[PDB]
């Protein structure tokens, strides 16, 4: 039995920052851009579900096109 | 007093190319207008899907003139 313990940042204190960009378009429908990329993580399902709580809309609403 | 119409003569006619990306309903349009959003929307109004999966980029017209 192991534990472990690992710490959570850059280790380069300029590379902690980040920038998105949204729309909402006249249908109310939203285009969510940010920095990140997908990998398989679920980044964009993760911000998706971010945005959807902040906003107070259902996820059909709201995209993730592409980085 | 009656005063004839007008043909706008725009030396670029009318186009349009649009990528369909199998993707969600994601579209991506070049195209030769001075309206990008009502293409967006109409496009998307045709289509039945949101308005934030269609992407319309305009680079240059060869003239408009309101046409
Ligand atoms: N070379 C060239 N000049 C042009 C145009 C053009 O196509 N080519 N057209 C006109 C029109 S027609 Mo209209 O109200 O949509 S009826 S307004 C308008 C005007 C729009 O351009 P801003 O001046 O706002 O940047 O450009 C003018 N000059
Ligand atoms: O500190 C890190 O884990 C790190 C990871 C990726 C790139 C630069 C970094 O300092």
């Amino acid at each position: 039995i192991i534990p472990t313990k690992f710490g959570i940042s850059f280790t380069v204190p300029f590379l902690n920052q980040a920038g998105a960009l949204i729309h909402v378009y006249t249908d109310g429908s939203v285009l969510v851009s940010h920095g990140g990329t997908e990998m398989g993580q679920g980044l964009h399902t993760k911000m998706v579900q971010v945005a959807s709580k902040a906003l107070k809309i259902p996820i059909s609403k709201i995209y993730i096109s592409e980085t | 007093l009656y005063i004839g119409g007008q043909d706008h003569f725009y030396l670029e006619t009318h186009c349009t190319i649009a990528i369909p990306k199998g993707e969600e309903g994601e579209m991506e349009l070049f195209v030769s207008t001075q309206n990008a959003m009502k293409t967006q929307s109409f496009v998307a109004k045709m289509l039945g899907v949101p308005v934030n999966r269609i992407l319309v980029r305009v680079k240059r017209m060869g003239g408009g003139f309101g046409g």
